[PDB]
DNA sequence: GCATCCGTGAGTCGAGGAAGCACAATTTAACACTTTTGTCAAG
DNA sequence: CTTGACAAAAGTGTTAAATTGTGCTATACTGGGAGCCGTCACGGATGC
């Protein structure tokens, strides 16, 4: 949701020693795949300090206690010699796709708030063959198949959708004049 | 007009039989198709008007929900007392106009109800709700036409793709009489039987008589085999085109003019789905230049003729 | 469209003479704040509000709910423009 | 088209002033040189002759 | 990603440099690498040649040689500090006393000379610009027929513009021939008299075609001395001056005889030989010499226009449009133009100058003023009309900007006088101007194109090239030829099979002076090069050009030059060929100089080190701001220690991937109509692409404000602005401007500046307002620099001039002046317009969720949703044939290139579209999944629609389906399928430049006009909108007389009822009853101002005062 | 009648913003002083 | 409401700069300079 760079004022630049510009970094950071391991976290910052020449992946932020990354081999930036990179990358949870311009989360002066992504599902499918059990032939046989970021499994995902879709029919109770 | 136009088979097509019985049964054999014209016993129909009797739109409307059949299907329906042998599609129509002028009876005198809605079929139904019923409840029914031909585009499933420019086989029978015609030509004007000027008109007239019977062919093609091709069913019901930008597509771009007015001997014999050639596409851009300069010195022109009517008649 | 236009329409013998009078009750009815009108409480235009239905604000939608009821009464040279204005004054300070 | 059509055909040339002070060949509107005309009819003078 | 290619002709040559048209003509014109001596007679060199030297008639000023010198400032402190980036122009001069004999020489200072820069443009003021070359009529003799009278021919002499005047030669009906000049008529026997011409002269020569000699044998002149006949013309000529020789003389020296006053060109005495088969010593039409006049032209002329009458089979009429007959002006030619227009104002001055004090004590540096010839200069590099603000919005625009031919300008048509004749796409064309790439509107067919393969010659004449064919071979020799030279052969066609090198094709479609023919292979002597040469370059990057109708291909190659570049730029997955070349040409992209290792990549620079050891560095231009607000940054495409060989892409440019110009996204698409979003052009798009920020740009606003000395006291940039809490001073910093990398917004401070407030007492009730809160009036007052409606962004760079600054030329009284910078990052949105190469264009209508889109039956949503009923009308067909590209392409895996006319086909297209669904139904097959029960319904409606043949199973059929591009689509909504396939594929689609965020204005009230008092109009100055007259007519057919008498009085120039109708409204109230406009009023004085006695009347004829009786006296 | 001349007309929004000096005469500025005005405390 | 000090707050009156207007140069000088140039309609007026 939000990353903090040393040395940097807003995302149109460039840091000395790193081959890619602010935006650059900041779109390989979308493709962050964060996992939280306690269900009451809601917000972590995670720490990234790094000196050239080297390839920096997302396996080289600092641990975080509950909190797990799914793509280590992630490639953020690369550092030239005498470039350095020291950045808090703040990784919240939620639901939807909220642009930058509208939580504008800034957890210090110079951070710079970046598009969520909330869903962790990437793709689905599913698909209906033509079963039959007895002698009806008509009958269905239905396949969902769930693609996602790996922080929630394909299971967790459904059944979290069938939950929703459950306390969305009771609200068709207490009908009013 | 997507569900207002009928479909029509070609598997039966003309067998005739004695009893409904018999015909059903052979429907069950795959002998005919629902909707194949066929006679019963003296009169002609189809399977579907015996099949598929109906107590009422409802009934109607509900076994197309289950995909017991097409809104394109013909069959028979009982409606404000009479047992009509349409499709639910035109029944489905006419439940549209009768709830937006919430008039039933009425709105069975709007519609024309044997035929597929058109753009003029279209415009007389708004102009005579509009004498019976007013502005309020015209403007209610352009508001119901509007919701449902953007409901039944959107699942109709219209789309353009290469092979929709479908290219009658009667093309090529036509450029090589063409060939023909035009090697005989030039072999009387070697013989001296006829002059530069008149050779020039002849060959204009054979170009201009091949580019119609072209442009017949591929309409012909398209009632007879694809009565449902996008381009087609575009201008047939009035949404876009016309046959002179259907043949381009489909059958030959025909004669060019050069700048100074005359026309190339030799015509652009491809269309768009073929492709011109670098020459033909050269020869071709005269005429669309000029047409482009027209229309802006056209403009400054109507513009003025307008100022001047304005200035004539305003008080 | 405007609820009733073609009612509306029908009343006068020129569409010109329905705009006349609709832009000359709502400026009436604004200009004694409504309280002139010849609608009933229930009859009232009404506009629903984050805090809960209010009195419509629009005194051109007030005078063609007004003139569909029949209560109105339009014409040329039916009381002095003077007397009109000193009388409904004093009717609806 | 008409209305159009009705405002070119709006003016007439004086042929004969008559008893007027219109000048022969003098250009003006068809419905003043009318009215002109039934003026002078009323008391007895010759009326002016124009042309369409 | 594999790249596949398609095609069979085999280009004998490359693509010339793209920019050499603007580059070569520069080079000649300045000559500033040739060595003094080895200059030849061209450029400015010619200039100076032909306006020295100065002589008084004894002092004579004589010019030796010219040199540039090093331009005082690179280029980008000149764009900085809105400099001019030139040269200083010096001129070895030397002095010389006819009297005494004796020479001085000096080297003056003469100026400064622009500096065309590498990719080909000017830095002006600090603003790119580009000189478009013009189209004119070139110089010659041309004879073409009378109109009026049938069989008769007129002869037109025609010089350099405003290099002489026009001569018309006619034949009378009285048989006398009539020489026209300046718009007076004479017999041509008077001229012919002066240049010492016999009557037995004249019958030998011009006497073997008929009668037409004897109405050229008038002997009432012939026995008539020549100075005498020079008299008698000079009468004629200019009736009122005393007739004297040495007047009547100088008179026709200076008309047709004077150098530099008369110049037929080069190009015009080349055509002139060229027909009347002659060989002119100059460029004049008389050369006076040994005190008498030397016929040149007249007599030759005379020859062809009599022998062209009589009928002689080797003459013929001048066709004025044949581009044989028609040149082009480059900017050097355009530039010298100038130059010697400006270097002879400086030669007057000289004269006038040097008979005049101190005649003996003169040097050539006091003669010479050289303010005269710079004015000249700048005049033309910024108030000329082909001197135009450089299109600069990608790579693509600015290399179409420099390549654009314009036959508007000084010396050329008017926009309203030009007539379909030089409107209309000539035959010879063909090769040299692009048929397709012109401005629709009212400058259709006066903007063009220079053709792939064009070159302007020395001339100015195009020439495009040709393969040379002997024995029915083609040879690799390419003729690069004019349309006159072309009308002599017969040239085959590009797509002429061959095999090997000789012509397989018994029958070869060719050309023969533009008419096309079939011939046999013997009977061909020439062959085009590509079907590239017969576009432009715009036109040659749309793929499947042939299958498009070229109203629509104008709008397609129209609309590329409008893409604004992108964070994730793509190639497109078709590509022609030309895209790796526009990026290389343009030289935005930063290549290899040669073989060596990349030392250092960063952001900011890259450093390499080459096989000779020098180290290089390249800095990259970072998010630099163009004429058009989008960003210009180049990005590093290489790493440390890796090899690169000479030519080895180093950083992408704007709008390029991988050193492909990438003018868009390639996007999933959908050809079908979705519930009247699709409606008249309208695009329905998906959320997915805002969340992986596809279409989203970079562009940047400038914002100036200056502080000036004043006669009340100096305005100041500061931080304490008079009664302003520290919320809107937040962000502001000491200095008084705003912190780099804080996000503004409409309304916020972006620079503090207090202006004294002009001395005038208050109001009473602000007087007493005053007394009552005790707060003293302060005596400066706040006018800095606001965030406008509808901006901001973030503050990136803000740039600080002050008054001496090395450089900085401030205006006088400007203290100092201060830029800010604002960047946004724009993603697309609703009203936003998008456009493929193919002519088709909308504004996006409706952004569906993922979840709503139709997709795949393997759960791929689509991109774009595109409707099918604008295809028919339009009949461009290569967006389908591209779609069905893009679909195998995408399963594949793999690019495609398909060169215009010679590319894919249908046939190739279906059988890589069998390949791609193996890749996409065989992968399906090993995962455990037959087909749906929704795809067995749709393929069930296909067979009824005669898509799919009867009888075979549902894998076969969905095949069928596929191979002509259609799939079976579900529905997001309903997951029920598309009643119908559907054509879904992949398409190379723009964001243009036109972006609903930058013109959506709203008004209620602002700045009125001075004069009328009515509302300015302009977004930019917060103007309203004009209610034109049209606009009144429709108020008035639909009887709103209120509504009509509203706009105005009340809202347009009321001033009493405007005022009023604001307070009535604040106070609750209605609008008052409007009064007479203010625009009358100005009406009623300025026909007074006429001596117009305009009184309104009341209904008693009696006089009513509109003026409140303010000018009654 | 007849040519030849001149004069008037040719779409709409938008976006682009080179004497020099002398001297006299007049005006502007800076003092000077007196003459209001505004406060003060009382009274 | 006064009643007398008070102090700027302003105005009136000279004076000197600073600005502005005006007249005057004595070898002999004696008629300008820049367009140059691709449209087509009409009336309407004169050359007769
Ligand atoms: C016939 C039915 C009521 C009958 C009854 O009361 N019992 C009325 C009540 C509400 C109406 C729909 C809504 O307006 C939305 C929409 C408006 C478009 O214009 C036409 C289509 C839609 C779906 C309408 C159809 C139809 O007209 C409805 C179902
Ligand atoms: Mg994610
Ligand atoms: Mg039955």
């Amino acid at each position: 949701t939000s990353v903090y760079i040393e040395d940097v004022l807003h995302e149109f630049s460039t840091i000395p020693g790193v081959k890619e510009d602010v935006v650059e970094i900041i779109l390989n950071l979308k493709e962050l795949v964060v996992r939280f391991l306690n269900p009451s976290l809601q917000t972590v910052t995670l720490l990234l300090k790094a000196e050239g020449p080297k390839e920096v992946k997302a396996r080289d932020f600092l641990p975080v206690a509950d909190v797990e990354i799914m793509n280590p081999d992630l490639h953020i930036a690369t550092l030239e010699e005498g470039g350095r990179l020291n950045m808090e990358v703040r990784v919240d949870r939620g639901v939807g796709y909220v642009p930058a311009e509208k939580h504008g989360i800034k957890d210090r002066i110079n951070a710079i708030p970046v598009d969520a992504v909330f869903s962790p599902v990437r793709r689905v499918a599913f698909q209906v063959e033509d079963t039959r059990l007895g002698q009806r032939t008509d009958l269905d046989k239905l396949t969902l198949r769930i693609w996602t970021d790996g922080s929630v499994t394909p299971l967790e995902a459904l059944n979290q959708a069938v939950e929703i879709l459950r306390e969305h029919l009771t609200y068709f109770s207490n009908p009013q004049a | 007009y997507y569900i207002t136009q009928v479909r029509k088979e070609k598997k039966g097509a003309g067998l005739e039989f004695a009893t409904p019985e018999e015909a059903l049964a052979a429907h069950e054999r795959g002998e005919v198709a629902l909707n194949a014209p066929i006679k019963v016993a003296g009169r002609e129909t189809s399977v579907g008007r015996l099949k598929y009797v109906f107590a009422n739109p409802d009934e109607a409307l509900l076994a197309v929900a289950h995909g017991i059949v097409d809104l394109q299907d013909v069959v028979t329906v009982r409606y404000m007392g009479k047992r009509l042998e349409t499709s639910p599609g035109r029944i489905l129509f006419a439940r549209i106009v009768a709830e937006a002028v919430e008039d039933e009876k009425v709105a069975w005198e709007l519609i024309q109800l044997d035929v597929p809605q058109e753009k003029n079929s279209l415009k007389d139904l708004v102009y005579q709700a509009f004498l019976r019923l007013g502005m309020e409840k015209t403007a209610r029914l352009l508001d119901a036409l509007k919701y449902y031909g953007f409901t039944f585009s959107t699942t109709s499933g219209i789309t353009i793709g290469i092979d929709d420019a479908v290219i009658p086989e009667e093309k090529k029978q036509y450029l090589e009489e063409a060939d023909r015609k035009l090697l005989q030509i030039e072999q009387a004007y070697e013989m001296g039987f006829l002059t530069d000027r008149e050779r020039y008109d002849q060959i204009l007239q054979l170009w201009t008589e091949t580019t119609e019977k072209v442009t017949q062919a591929v309409f012909k093609n398209f009632e007879e085999n694809y009565p449902f091709n996008p381009l087609y069913v575009m201008a047939q019901s009035g949404a876009r085109g016309n046959p002179q930008q259907i043949r381009q597509l489909c059958g030959l771009r025909g004669l060019m003019q050069k700048p100074s007015g005359e026309t190339f001997e030799v015509p652009v014999r491809s269309s768009f789905r073929e492709g011109l050639t670098v020459l033909e596409y050269f020869i071709s851009s005269h005429g669309a230049r000029k047409g482009g300069a027209d229309t802006a010195l056209r403009t400054a022109d109507s513009g003025y003729l307008t100022r001047k009517l304005v200035d004539v008649t305003h008080e | 469209a405007e609820p009733g236009i073609d009612k509306l329409f029908g009343m006068v013998d020129s569409k010109y003479r329905l705009t006349v009078v609709v832009a000359k009750r709502a400026q009436q009815l604004l200009r004694h704040g409504f309280k002139n009108t010849v609608l009933e409480p229930e009859e009232r235009p009404k506009m629903q509000t984050l805090e809960g239905l209010f009195d419509d604000p629009n005194a051109v939608t007030w005078a063609m709910k007004e003139l569909l009821t029949g209560r109105l009464v339009f014409g040329e040279n039916l009381v002095p423009e003077d007397r009109l204005q000193k009388e409904m004054e004093r009717l609806y300070p | 088209i008409e209305i159009v059509v009705r405002q070119m055909m709006k003016y007439v040339e004086v042929t004969d002033p008559g008893d007027s002070r219109l000048l022969e060949g003098q250009v003006l509107e068809k419905w003043d040189v009318e009215a002109l005309n039934e003026r002078l009819i009323a008391e007895g003078k010759t009326p002016v002759a124009w042309k369409p | 990603m594999e790249i596949k290619r398609f095609g069979r002709i085999r280009e004998v040559i490359p693509l010339p440099p793209l920019t050499e048209i603007q580059v070569e003509s520069y080079r000649r014109a300045l000559q500033a690498d040739v060595p003094p001596e080895k200059r030849e007679n061209v450029g400015i060199q010619a200039a100076f040649r032909e306006t020295f030297p100065i002589e008084e008639e004894g002092l004579v000023l004589d010019f030796l040689e010219y040199r540039l010198g090093e331009p005082p400032f690179p280029q980008d402190e000149c764009r900085e500090k809105d400099l001019t980036y030139q040269a200083p122009l010096y001129a070895r001069l030397q002095l010389i006393h006819k009297d005494t004999g004796l020479i001085k020489e000096d080297e003056v200072f003469l100026g400064h000379i622009p500096l065309m820069t590498e990719d080909g443009s000017f830095i002006i003021n600090g603003a790119d610009r580009v000189i478009v070359s013009q189209i004119h009529r070139s110089p010659g003799v041309y004879f073409t027929p009378d109109p009026a009278r049938p069989g008769r021919y007129i002869a037109s002499i025609i010089p350099l513009p405003k290099r002489g005047p026009w001569i018309d030669l006619e034949v009378e009906p009285n048989g006398v021939v009539s020489m026209k000049v300046n718009k007076r008529k004479f017999p041509l026997v008077l001229l012919l008299r002066v240049l010492g011409y016999d009557q037995e002269t004249l019958a030998r020569e011009l006497g073997a075609y008929g009668e037409l000699v004897q109405g050229l044998m008038d002997e009432s002149v012939f026995a008539m001395r020549p100075e005498e006949a020079l008299i008698r013309l000079f009468t004629l000529l200019r009736p009122g001056d005393p007739p004297k020789r040495d007047k009547a003389v100088a008179y026709v020296y200076g008309l047709i005889a004077d150098p530099r006053r008369y110049d037929l060109g080069e190009a015009g005495r080349y055509k002139a030989e060229e027909k009347l088969g002659i060989r002119l010593s100059g460029r004049t039409l008389a050369r006076f010499e040994d005190g008498e006049f030397k016929d040149e032209v007249f007599l030759p002329t005379l020859r062809y226009l009599f022998a062209l009458t009589a009928g002689v089979p080797g003459h013929e009429v001048d066709d004025i449009d044949h581009l044989g007959n028609r040149r082009i002006r480059t900017v050097g030619e355009l530039m010298t133009d100038q130059f010697r227009v400006g270097l002879a104002r400086l030669a007057r001055g000289v004269r006038e100058r040097m008979l005049m004090g101190s005649e003996d004590s003169l040097t050539p540096a006091k003669l010479v003023n050289s303010r005269p010839l710079e004015a000249a200069i700048r005049e033309f590099f910024s108030r000329s009309q082909l001197s135009q603000f450089k299109d600069e919005t990608n790579p693509l625009s600015s290399l179409r900007h420099k390549r654009r031919i314009s036959a508007l300008g000084p010396g050329g048509l008017t926009r309203e006088r030009a007539g379909f004749d030089v409107r209309d796409v000539h035959r010879t064309h063909y090769g040299r101007i692009c048929p397709v790439e012109t401005p629709e509107g009212a400058n259709i067919g006066l903007i063009t194109s220079l053709a792939a393969y064009a070159r302007v010659d020395e001339l100015g004449f195009i020439r495009t090239p040709y393969r040379r064919v002997v024995g029915g071979v083609v040879t690799d020799e390419v003729v690069y030829m004019t349309a006159t030279e072309e009308d002599r052969y017969t040239i085959a066609q590009a797509n002429t099979p061959l095999e090997g090198n000789r012509i397989a094709a018994e029958r070869v479609v060719a050309r023969r002076k533009g008419e096309p023919v079939i011939v046999s292979p013997e009977e061909v002597e020439f062959m085009d090069v590509s079907p590239k040469q017969v576009f432009s370059v715009n036109t040659n990057l749309i793929p499947f050009l042939e299958h498009d109708d070229a109203n629509r291909a104008l709008m397609g190659s129209n609309m590329q030059t409008q893409a604004v570049p992108l964070i994730r730029a793509q190639a497109p997955v078709v590509m022609t060929g030309l895209e790796e070349r526009v990026v290389r040409d343009s030289l935005a992209a930063l290549y290899a100089e040669e073989d060596g290792e990349v030392a250092k990549v960063d952001g900011n620079r890259i450093v390499v080190r080459y096989e000779d050891g020098r180290l290089v560095e390249y800095p990259l231009r970072r998010f630099y701001r163009s004429n058009q607000g989008t960003a210009l940054d180049q990005r590093p495409r290489v790493v440390v220690g890796q090899r690169v060989r000479k030519g080895d892409l180093l950083a992408d440019g704007p709008a390029s991937e991988n050193g492909f110009l990438a003018l868009g996204q390639n996007v999933l698409v959908a050809i079908m109509p979705f519930d009247g979003y699709n409606f008249e052009d309208a695009i329905v798009i998906s959320e997915e692409l805002l969340k992986r920020d596809f279409y989203t740009s970079i562009h940047i606003e400038r914002y100036e404000i200056e502080a000036r000395d004043t006669k009340l006291g100096p305005e100041r940039i500061t931080r304490d602005i008079p009664h302003l809490s520290e919320a809107a001073l937040r962000d502001l910093d000491e200095e008084g401007v705003v912190r780099i990398g804080a996000e503004v917004k409409p309304g916020d401070i972006l620079v503090g500046r207090t202006s004294f407030k002009g001395e005038s007492e208050p109001t009473p009730e602000e007087r007493l307002l005053r007394s009552i809160f005790g707060e003293k009036a302060r005596d400066v007052k706040d006018t800095s620099l606001r965030v406008p409606p509808g901006e901001g962004g973030i503050v990136v760079r803000t740039v600080r001039l002050r008054r001496g600054d090395p450089g900085v030329e401030l205006k006088p009284g400007v203290r100092e002046v201060v830029r800010v910078y604002v960047a946004q990052k724009r993603k697309l949105q609703v009203g936003d317009k998008l456009a493929n190469r193919h002519g088709n264009k909308g504004v996006v209508a409706k952004i569906l969720p993922v979840e709503d889109m139709p997709h795949l039956p393997d759960g791929t949503p689509v991109d774009v949703i595109l409707n099918p009923l604008g295809v028919p009308s339009r009949m461009n067909l290569g967006q389908i044939l591209e779609t069905h590209l893009g679909l195998a392409g995408y399963f594949l895996g793999q690019r495609y290139i398909s060169p215009i006319f010679d590319g894919a086909k249908e046939p190739e297209i279906k059988e890589l579209l069998a390949q791609a669904f193996e890749v996409y139904f065989g992968k399906r097959k090993g995962e455990g999944f037959g087909v749906d029960k929704r795809e067995v319904e749709v393929l069930r409606r296909a067979e009824k629609l005669g898509l799919v043949t009867p009888g075979k199973t549902p894998e076969e059929q969905l095949k069928e389906l596929f191979l002509q591009g259609k799939v079976v689509l579900y529905d997001g909504r309903t997951g029920e399928p598309i009643e119908g396939p559907i054509v879904v594929g992949q398409m190379f689609i723009m964001k243009l430049y036109h972006m609903v965020e930058d013109k959506m204005h709203a008004r209620s009230t602002g700045p009125y006009s001075l004069i009328t008092q009515q509302p300015l109009g302009g977004k930019a100055q917060f103007g309203g909108q004009r209610f034109g007259e049209m606009e009144v007519w429709a108020l008035e057919a639909y009887g709103a007389a209120h509504t009509l008498q509203e706009m105005l009085t009340l809202k347009s120039d009321d001033i009493e009822g405007r005022n009023a109708a604001y307070e009535a409204i604040i106070k609750g109230e209605d609008v008052p009853e409007p009064s007479v406009p203010e625009s009358f009023r100005v009406l009623v004085k300025e026909l007074q101002a006429l001596a117009l006695d305009v009184q309104t009347l009341d209904e008693k004829d009696n006089p009513v005062d509109i003026f409140e009786g303010l000018a009654s006296k």
